[PDB]
């Protein structure tokens, strides 16, 4: 459970572990859809899908290959999986019709029926995917006009006015030699994917992509989208957090472990030792909750998600939440730092040590693309159990206590009041 | 007899609410700020609910 760099000008990133039964190997590269402009958004998600359409999927099962593909902000990945003593054909496919031969895939009719059916996969998603769809609002209006809002699916009318010529526009741009990394983990020695790789001369061309003219910037304000044919509620609420190696990383996520998750229907959720849940469950404000921590290269994002069908109590639900924020400043007690300790190592365990190789190789290859190398779970663990109150009550001071927010919400939300109504709540007036 | 004595708690009093007065229509512009400017789009649903 190593991992090994070595640049011989690619970058090769690997960890072994002699105990799986598959290998993955793919690239990953360094560019995502906090790096395009608003008229064609959205052109990764078809850059992903030509890599999985038919035609390119049916070559890779006659030798026992699955595909796999991801387009998120900062990073994208193309992933093919296979068998361990069969990963010399993985090479061959990743080297023919996406790096050398890459033109045929680009035709004018598997480029057409490709486009038609990106076409109903944003348009489902914009009316049935209620909690993902209102996170996506969140973003667009924190970071407006600034580059980390544009949704990673694009929109229905960028979508439109996307023709050939963009594609190779984008390729041009950003699947760069320097802004690459090849990826493999799983039953692979480290060793073994060097030579294979420099046993041809594998390479790309220039480099030096686009230099992203505006940075991210953080700004209070709220979007309301109200449906009153829609039976629930649906709310997010965050505040500016902490980027990608800043000095509070594992502060903000351990923060957040404080409140935790809930489930109004789960049995075992009920008796977890989080103070919010007393006033929740007393009068059934909500369904679910979730509190979380995002973390990019710019900026962050700390704050929770919920959903509720008590429509005509939602300012109690904002006010009772908002009330417990304030505890970090002023009255949080030891027992609720030590049992976050404990909780937050099992849920980076189970993230980082999982048993897909798929899912192990875009987490390695964002941390060397961003960092040059990666970070183990031991140096993480001793970091982690080094925390101890004041840190949080200084960063809480610092981060959340009389800050601005970003809102966003759907469905039955004519209960949600006004903006200085919830922002006032940012301070206890008790201290 | 009171003459004297009136005008110069009447000089107290009207400079303490003139200034009171000034600063409650600087507060209250500044907690409106947000009602005047919200934005309102209309798209039409689609017709079969
Ligand atoms: C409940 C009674 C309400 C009175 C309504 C006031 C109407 C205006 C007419 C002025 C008559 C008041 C006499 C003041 C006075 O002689 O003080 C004078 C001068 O002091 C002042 O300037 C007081 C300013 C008055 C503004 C009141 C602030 C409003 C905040 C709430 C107050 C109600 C609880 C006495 O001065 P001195 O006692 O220091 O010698």
């Amino acid at each position: 459970a190593e991992v090994t760099q070595l640049s011989n000008g690619i970058v090769v990133a690997t960890e072994h572990n002699p105990s799986a039964h598959t290998a993955s190997v793919g690239v990953v590269f360094g560019s995502g859809a906090a790096n395009e402009n608003p008229y064609n958004n959205g052109v990764s998600n078809l850059w992903k899908n030509i890599f999985l359409s038919k035609e390119n999927s049916a070559v890779a099962a006659k030798e026992g290959l699955a595909l796999s593909s991801n387009i998120s902000r900062d990073f994208q990945s193309y992933i093919v999986s296979s068998l361990p003593g069969s990963t010399d054909k993985s090479l061959d496919f990743l080297n023919q019709s996406f790096i050398q031969q890459k033109a045929n895939l680009l035709s004018s009719s598997n480029f057409e029926a490709t486009k038609k059916s990106v076409l109903k996969q944003v348009q489902d998603f914009e009316e049935n995917d209620h909690p993902n769809r209102v996170l996506e609002h969140l973003h667009s209006t924190a970071f407006q006009n600034t580059p980390l809002s544009l949704p990673t699916r694009g929109t229905l009318e960028s979508l439109e006015n996307l023709v050939v010529a963009d594609l190779e526009s984008f390729a041009n741009n950003h699947f760069l030699n320097s802004n690459a990394v090849v990826v493999g983990t799983g039953n692979i020695k480290h060793e073994d994917l060097v030579n294979s790789i420099e046993s041809k001369n594998l390479s790309l061309q220039t480099g030096t992509k686009p230099v992203l003219k505006k940075k991210a910037a953080f700004l209070g304000s709220e979007v309301r989208l109200r449906d009153d044919t829609l039976p629930k509620a649906w709310i997010s609420l965050a505040v500016e957090g902490e980027p990608v190696n800043s000095p509070n990383y594992f502060v903000a996520k351990l923060a957040a472990q404080i409140f935790g998750s809930y489930n109004a229907f789960e049995p075992a959720s009920r008796l977890q030792g989080i103070k919010l849940l007393d006033n929740i469950q007393e009068y059934q404000l909500c369904d679910n909750f979730n509190h979380f921590s995002l973390s990019y290269k710019d900026s962050g994002l700390w704050g929770f998600s919920t959903a509720t069908r008590n429509v005509t109590m939602i300012d109690d639900l904002i006010h009772f939440t908002l009330k417990q924020w304030n505890r970090l400043t002023i009255s949080v007690t030891d027992t609720e730092v030590e049992r976050a300790k404990s909780l937050l190592k099992l849920q980076l365990g189970q993230l980082y040590e999982s048993g897909n190789p798929v899912n192990d190789a875009n987490l390695l290859g964002a941390e060397v693309l961003i960092k040059g190398s990666k970070l183990s779970l031991g140096e993480a663990f001793k970091k982690i159990d080094a925390i101890t109150v004041k840190d949080v009550k200084a960063w809480a001071g610092k981060r959340l206590w009389d800050q601005d927010i970003a809102i966003a919400g759907t469905g039955q939300i004519e209960g949600l009041l006004d903006y200085m109504r919830i922002r006032s709540d940012m301070s206890m007036m008790r201290w | 007899p009171e003459h004297d004595e009136r005008k110069r708690l009447g000089l107290k009093t009207v400079i303490i609410l003139s200034s009171l007065y000034l600063l409650s229509i600087w507060v209250k512009k500044f907690k409106w700020a947000g009602i005047k400017t919200r934005k309102f789009v209309f798209n039409p649903p689609k017709p079969r609910k």
